[PDB]
């Protein structure tokens, strides 16, 4: 089949699991960006 | 909106730093997650709680996080990030 996620991912992972230590996250909406 | 919007205070940097018609093709990716998020697709590799959506032509990604307990998609990352030049550029501390 091969994976519709690649290597690009290995880099989204270390990514991701950085911020979402102390991100601060900000609750929003589409309307108001 | 099923989903609320939460991003990460770096995140909003992020989209601030890029392209104007490029955060608003983002943004209305974000809008069909806000009314389901699930999109296993997506799927990030190694957190299965986290997709990314990506821009074809524009080469830009966003990386979210879907919180049940919240109910809000939690967006962590925003810009470019990718696979190929993180093998050719690699590092530049120590070769």
């Amino acid at each position: 089949k091969q994976t519709l996620l690649s290597d690009e991912d290995a880099e989204l992972v270390e990514i991701v699991k950085e911020r979402l230590r102390n991100p601060k996250p900000v609750r929003v909406t589409l309307d108001e960006l | 909106m099923a989903y609320f919007l939460d991003f990460d205070e770096r995140a909003l940097k992020e989209w601030r730093k890029l392209g104007s018609t490029v955060r608003e093709q983002l943004k209305k990716k974000l809008v069909e997650v806000l009314e389901s998020p699930r999109i296993e697709a997506n799927k990030l590799r190694g957190m299965p709680d986290c997709y990314k959506i990506k821009l074809r032509s524009s080469g830009y990604r966003l990386v979210y996080q879907v919180i049940d307990e919240k109910v809000v998609v939690f967006v962590i990352s925003v810009g470019k990030a990718e696979a190929s030049e993180v093998y050719s550029e690699a590092v530049k501390r120590i070769l």
